[PDB]
């Protein structure tokens, strides 16, 4: 067969030794989920605006007392009603509070005031991937490989927990001060032991059973590491168009075009993870995560050594101070106004 | 080529969810 004795025992024994440590981090989380006003907003500084979507904005703030440095989202209440995301909001503030991986970013503090809510985690200062994928152009094999490698290990983290990701982009990758990943967005991540329906994430990274309507599972996470790997190796997305609704016909069409650069090794692993045929995609087989992390693409990828952080990454973003914010984008700088009224209490009676 | 299309199609930026 492909491996001799040595490499199969090998093998065998760290897939049930992950076993293991998911089984432990599954009943950590569910004690965290089961058993959770933790600062205020006078003990930070406010620095800078790091970035902003639809709720507000994350601001590099400063902790007074202790002086560290953290990113602090805030969230417009009346906004997040506007936007019907209460759920979504609360569920993400529940899942950072009880997830712990590497990868993941972590909330140190959350609180609300009579107009916003306030989740302060640590800051990431090595900017967004996406930046870093524009400006470089692509990324060697090697290098998106070692992204990848950390996409992997942390959906095998999340979707042990019965959690689907469902917005992987750049978009929503921070790099940190060591060159490794951190995952920060959980807006759109759901509970979900078998199917969901709801229509969500970003056109390029929709999986085709989303597009079609139907109910999915925590496959549309592995489809959309293939679009990831795709668009990190190749500099642009597999399925792109001017507008949404042609991006998706090209999604459903079951073709996919690469690039003359990529290997061998990297096309068939893209070809079974953007698998339109969910009996044959990667992730959601028999053999589980194990048909990705076996794959001859990621047979020069220690797992553990990724894990534990003992893999020197290709690049480490540019790092002055603590408080350096070079590798951000500027954004137009709104105060943080607090109604003397509060609102929309009972909404988020349980932030 | 592709990169040019992919240029054209103006999606270059930073993507919403929908
Ligand atoms: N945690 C964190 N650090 C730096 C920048 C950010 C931008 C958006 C969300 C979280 C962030």
């Amino acid at each position: 067969g492909h491996m001799g004795n040595a490499a199969a025992a090998k093998k065998g024994s760290e897939q049930e030794s992950v076993k293991e440590f998911l089984a432990k981090a599954k009943e950590e989380f569910l004690k965290k989920w089961e058993s959770p006003n933790t600062a205020q907003l006078d003990h930070f500084d406010r620095i800078k605006t790091l970035g902003t979507g639809s709720f507000g904005r994350v601001m590099l703030v400063k902790h007074k007392e202790t002086g560290n440095h953290y990113a602090m989202k805030i969230l417009d209440k009346q906004k997040v009603v506007k936007l019907k995301q209460i759920e979504h909001t609360l569920n993400e503030k529940r899942i950072l509070q009880a997830v712990n991986f590497p990868f993941l970013v972590k909330l140190e503090f959350s609180f609300k005031d009579n107009s916003n809510l306030y989740m302060v985690m640590e800051y990431v200062p090595g900017g967004e991937m996406f930046s870093h994928l524009r400006r470089i152009g692509r990324f060697s094999e090697p290098h998106a490989r070692f992204y990848a490698a950390q996409i992997v290990l942390t959906f095998e983290y999340l979707h042990s927990l019965d959690l689907i990701y469902r917005d992987l982009k750049p978009e929503n990758l921070l790099i940190d001060q060591q060159g490794y990943i951190q995952v920060t967005d959980f807006g759109f991540a759901k509970r979900v032991k078998g199917r969901t329906w709801t229509l969500c994430g970003t056109p390029e990274y929709l999986a085709p059973e989303i597009i079609l309507s139907k109910g999915y599972n925590k496959a549309v996470d592995w489809w959309a590491l293939g679009v990831l790997i795709y668009e990190m190796a190749a500099g642009y997305p597999p399925f792109f168009a001017d507008q949404p609704i042609q991006i998706y016909e090209k999604i459903v069409s079951g073709k996919v075009r690469f690039p003359s650069h990529f290997s061998s090794d990297l096309k068939d692993l893209l070809r079974n993870l953007l698998q339109v045929d969910l009996t044959k995609r990667f992730g959601n087989l028999k053999n589980g995560v194990n048909d990705i992390k076996n794959h001859k693409w990621f047979a020069t990828t220690d797992w553990i050594a990724i894990y534990q952080r003992k893999v020197e990454a290709p690049f480490i973003p540019k790092f002055k101070g603590p408080g350096d914010t070079s590798n951000f984008d500027d954004y137009e700088e709104e105060e943080i106004r607090v109604s003397i009224n509060e609102k929309c209490g009972k909404e988020f009676t349980e932030f | 080529t592709t990169y040019a299309d992919f240029i054209a199609s103006g999606r270059t930026g930073r993507r919403n969810a929908i």
